[PDB]
């Protein structure tokens, strides 16, 4: 899901 | 060696405890703090949007903790950025649902929410009775199994570290990490006489996917609703 991806990208970096 | 496996188990547990929001002792202690009927009606009268806004903010908050969990895992940071993301996309929400059984109290069928426990009725404003009810049943089933902290830590590690996710670049590296985790977890299950528990697990894929969809629906339509 793209919504989930946005949260994850930010959290990683 | 046997000692090497044990290093892995303690390490995974360390990282899981480090990235839980509240220590399990704290969750159990606060089971006594229970929302009064008036506080329940407080939540029930809120607008659909307001309730989903709060719920999604907490769904999001939990996912971020799951990302921290992955960071602290042994080989995870060594994987390429693409893989790190693929695995988190596919598994983070499922981890969130597993971690949720910790905050559910089976005695009275109530759950930790914003400082106090309350029942299923607390979420009437969300409107999705079938979905909410299913999330409760899922947590109820997991609680019945009496997963220990160590079991949750290792199992959730395996939910993330899955080598069959579409889109992985370095499949072999991920197999290496998954296999070591299956080794450590299998050893731990043997010593504790708990080998059969993973057979009893309820299925989490459909549920986590619905939660992810609701989280996304709110981000997409934020301009249509009040500033937050
Ligand atoms: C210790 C701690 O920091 N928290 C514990 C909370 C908890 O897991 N509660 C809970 C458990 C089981 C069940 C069945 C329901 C709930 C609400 C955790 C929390 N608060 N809020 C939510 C969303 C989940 C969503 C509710 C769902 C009915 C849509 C709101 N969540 C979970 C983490 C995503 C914060």
């Amino acid at each position: 899901n793209m919504g989930l991806e946005a949260i994850i990208r930010k959290a990683l970096m | 060696s046997l000692t090497e496996i044990e290093h892995l188990v303690q390490s995974v547990c360390k990282s899981y405890r480090e990235t839980c929001q509240l220590r399990l002792e704290d969750l159990l202690r606060q089971r006594s703090n229970i929302f009064s009927r008036e506080e329940v009606t407080g939540y029930q009268r809120k607008s659909m949007w307001e309730m989903w806004e709060r719920c999604a903010h907490h769904l999001t908050e939990a996912i971020q903790y799951v990302v921290e969990f992955a960071k602290r895992l042994s080989g995870f940071m060594e994987l390429c950025q693409n893989d790190q993301i693929v695995l988190l996309k596919a598994g983070a929400m499922e981890v969130v649902l597993v971690r949720m059984c910790r905050a559910y109290n089976a005695d009275n069928r109530t759950v930790f929410f914003e400082g106090k426990y309350g029942g299923m009725e607390l979420f009437r404003a969300l409107g999705c009775s079938e979905l909410i009810s299913s999330i409760f049943d899922f947590s109820h089933s997991l609680s019945a199994l009496h997963f220990s902290e160590d079991e949750i830590a290792l199992y959730t590690a395996l939910v993330l570290i899955n080598a069959h996710r579409p889109g992985l670049q370095e499949k072999r590296k991920v197999e290496q990490l998954q296999y070591n985790l299956e080794l450590a977890f299998h050893h731990h299950l043997c010593k504790t006489h708990r080998q059969s528990i993973l057979a009893k697990l309820p299925p989490a894929g459909k549920l986590a996917s619905l939660c992810s969809q609701h989280v996304e629906r709110l981000q997409i339509f934020q301009h249509l609703h009040p500033i937050v």
